[PDB]
């Protein structure tokens, strides 16, 4: 229907990537940029993410605040979702935890462009969505003398979407839990599961 | 014929691995060497073209094209240059020296954020004397994946 | 022998309920303890018989725990949802 | 006019659309963040947003590039207008204005339209003072022009919501310093 | 086509996990049933002649047993000493080859998914405690949770 404002996805997924090197300098808080007024030391964004995983430090508590920024788009952009267009299935009030499949049917396409999920549910008790080609991470590298030191690394950018889709359930009003897993495809991986 | 594929920055640093798409000559690092005296030879005729300008703009380099092969050069405006040696097949690859830059560079090193830009080892000795630094599971091998047409 | 005994048991397993015709698998398997019947010596290959009796005992429980709701014995409702007459009393 | 043109050119050529309201709601969460997180200290934020803006512009100048296949430029007045509408617009669908173009060409202001990072904001009389919405703005551009050889320091002067008024960001150059000892 | 439980048991004859699917949300007490019907195959390795194992190239789908209302058997691969036995509900069974050679196949689904969380070090000394729930966690939509899928 109506198609009135666009701005690029790349922008847009550099800083979907850069929310966490941003929380990184958050705990942690020359290069003297700003000496009109002030000066900055330095920014290593290739060591920010060098330290969480491989520094093992205290990232548990660092986590929640990776877990807390999705929340607040998960629970305002229902609302900005019939302001994106007016499709007629855009209403909320009819069904609980089996609209889930649909609001991720579209905002999922709306952040992350695509729709391959194979959904499962046990007896509609626990909802789990995944995907082949998680659209931050299959464009990343690695250090090329393995691949599973790499998987280390990788762990703080999953948790990103725990805080967009558990944002819309409490948007309707929940205290239901959710847990990350990563998956592997055998075709040409990464795993939700909700309760 | 493509012999030998190299990557350079600004800080006069050469990123190329073990040579391979035909510059071991098998497929149709010792070069450490290679790489100053193939800089020096660029870097010199960079600044030959641009002492001769016209009409309020500068001047980049499209092939140095020697005796018994040639040298295709693809220059950015953020110092990077891509350089490729040919055998005098094809003409210059001005739109495949772009394609590995807005495909198989901008998309697979400087969006990934567990490798920096390269640019020196927290000192100052970028200039020279420094091991590389471009190891990837994926660039490596979709850049030989890309090139294996060529050769 | 017992493999086929025990698709002659899914034979009669086809269409078997509620003793309209589980009643007509227990007879055929009560009349196929011929099993029972046929070999049963001392100094034999070792109580292959015993774990057969085992089998159609197990067998004839579920025919009296099953074939009208009664007594069970083991707690089991091993019979779910779908006339030999050996036990007259729950007791 | 090429450069006039080359941006409606990559909107037709890039295909990469997000609803511009969806931005926005990216940009006060994480500027939320920043105010719940740390102790409400708008000053201590302006200066880690610029530090998010500096990282992640150095790494968006070389895409921009990839793009847009331009020559390095060398003065003030050619990039300043390309800055003004090509490096924003295929990023950004806006066009900034240079005004207040100075006699000693080292400095200038741009005014911009309207700004995506801030369509629909309020700010509390809590954040009212001592805060620059864009400080981020200002570290895509000084991390964005020090990979291309110039080392000009931006600094954005005024909010549509600080003061109320307009908005600009006051801009001056400095050295052209290329690099250099390739003999080492 | 559904299991009515899944058995795991190392060469210790120690049980790894004796799974029921669905004892909540449905029919409890059924589980003591259950896993004293692991017991009776776990001291029925083999007894009275009864021998299953004649091919040493790949363990196959070994000798089907009946015992009180379901259908179970054993697939001893004899490596790493693994005993792992699936049961089925004679309730619903319909006794082809294809469906012997079906359940043969998805006892190796199985045995590749325990394969698969046997050695996943992206969580290390998960031996005791949520590598059982995880394993779980992997087992619950192999056979069911298929409802949605369309």
């Amino acid at each position: 229907e109506n198609s009135l404002p666009k701005v690029s996805q790349s922008v847009y997924q550099m800083l979907l990537n850069e929310m966490v090197p941003l929380a990184m300098g958050i705990e942690r808080q020359r290069l003297k940029i700003e000496e009109h007024h002030t000066v900055d030391i330095i920014r290593s964004h290739n060591l920010i993410h060098e330290l969480y995983k491989a520094d093992e430090e205290e990232k548990e508590k660092v986590l929640a605040r990776l877990r807390n920024i999705g929340f607040q788009i998960g629970l305002k952009l229902s609302e900005l979702l019939i302001f994106s267009n007016n499709p007629n299935l855009k209403f909320k009030e009819m069904d609980l935890l089996l609209i889930m499949k649909f609001i991720c049917r579209d905002v999922w396409k709306q952040i992350f462009g695509k729709q391959i999920d194979n959904l499962k549910t046990n007896h509609r008790g626990t909802f789990y969505l995944l995907d082949y080609d998680y659209r931050p991470i299959q464009s990343f590298s690695l250090e090329e003398d393995a691949k599973n030191e790499e998987l280390k690394m990788i762990e703080p950018f999953l948790e990103i979407p725990v805080g967009i889709i558990r944002g819309v359930l409490s948007s309707l009003g929940y205290s239901s839990e959710e847990v990350i897993c990563l998956a592997s495809f055998i075709d040409r991986g990464v795993s939700f599961h909700v309760q | 014929g493509i012999y030998s594929f190299w990557i350079f920055d600004r800080h006069c640093n050469c990123i190329f691995d073990r040579e391979w798409t035909l510059a071991s000559n098998s497929a149709s690092k010792q070069n450490e060497e290679d790489a100053k005296l193939l800089y020096g030879m660029i870097f010199s005729l960079r600044s030959i073209t641009q002492k001769l300008s016209k009409g309020s703009v500068k001047n980049d380099i499209r092939s140095i094209s020697t005796g018994k092969y040639r040298v295709h050069t693809y220059c950015t405006a953020s110092g990077l240059w891509f350089v490729l040696l040919s055998d005098f097949k094809q003409q210059s690859y001005t739109q495949v020296l772009q394609y590995i830059y807005s495909h198989i560079y901008v998309k697979y090193v400087s969006n990934n954020l567990l490798s920096p830009y390269d640019f020196a080892e927290n000192e100052n000795e970028m200039r020279g004397q420094g091991t590389r630094k471009i190891t990837n599971r994926n660039f490596i091998s979709v850049l030989e994946s890309f090139l294996a047409p060529m050769v | 022998a017992f493999q086929l005994i025990k698709n002659f048991i899914e034979s009669i397993s086809i269409e078997y309920r509620k003793s309209v015709r589980l009643l007509e698998f227990k007879h055929y398997f009560i009349t196929s303890m011929l099993s029972y019947f046929e070999f049963e010596n001392v100094s034999n290959p070792l109580l292959c018989e015993i774990k057969a009796e085992l089998l159609m005992l197990k067998r004839d429980n579920w025919v009296q725990g099953v074939m009208a709701t009664s007594g069970y014995r083991l707690m089991d409702k091993n019979y779910p949802n779908s006339k030999e007459t050996f036990v007259d009393e729950t007791v | 006019r090429s450069l006039k043109a080359m941006g409606e050119e990559i909107w037709k050529n890039k295909t990469e659309k997000i609803n511009t309201e969806l931005f926005t709601l990216t940009y006060g969460s994480i500027v939320a963040q920043l105010c719940q997180d740390y102790e409400r200290d708008f000053n201590k934020v302006n200066d880690h947003l610029y530090s998010m803006g500096y990282n992640i512009g150095c790494r968006l100048i070389e895409d921009f590039l990839a793009r847009t296949a331009l020559p390095r430029c060398e003065n003030l007045v050619k990039t300043s207008e390309v800055l003004s509408k090509c490096a924003f617009k295929i990023f950004l669908n806006i066009t900034p204005n240079i005004t207040n173009w100075s006699h000693n060409k080292d400095t200038f202001s741009l005014i911009l339209d309207e700004n995506p990072l801030a369509d629909f904001v309020e700010l509390p009389m809590d954040a009212m003072k001592s805060l620059w919405y864009s400080n981020i703005l200002c570290g895509v551009l000084k991390g964005s022009l020090e990979m291309v050889q110039l080392d000009c320091d931006v600094w954005f002067v005024s909010d549509i919501l600080r003061g109320d008024s307009q908005t600009e960001i006051k801009v001056k150059l400095n050295r052209i310093l290329k690099d250099e000892i390739p003999i080492g | 086509l559904r299991p009515c439980f899944v058995s795991l048991i190392d060469e210790s004859d120690k049980p790894i996990l004796i799974y029921v699917p669905n004892e909540a949300e449905n029919e409890m007490n059924d589980v003591l049933k259950y896993n004293v019907l692991s017991n009776i195959s776990l001291d029925y390795f083999e007894s009275a002649l009864v021998e299953w194992h004649s091919l040493d190239s790949k363990p196959l789908l070994k000798s089907i047993f009946q015992l009180e209302g379901v259908s179970v058997f054993a697939m001893l691969i004899k490596q790493t000493g693994l005993k792992i036995v699936i049961g089925f509900e004679q309730k619903s069974l319909s006794g082809a080859d294809d469906e012997f050679e079906a359940i043969n196949q998805i006892f190796e689904t199985v045995r590749k998914i325990y394969i698969r969380v046997k050695c996943n070090p992206l969580l290390v000394s998960g031996d005791e405690k949520s590598i059982i729930k995880s394993l779980e966690r992997k087992f619950d939509e192999l056979f069911i949770s298929t409802e949605v899928e369309l």
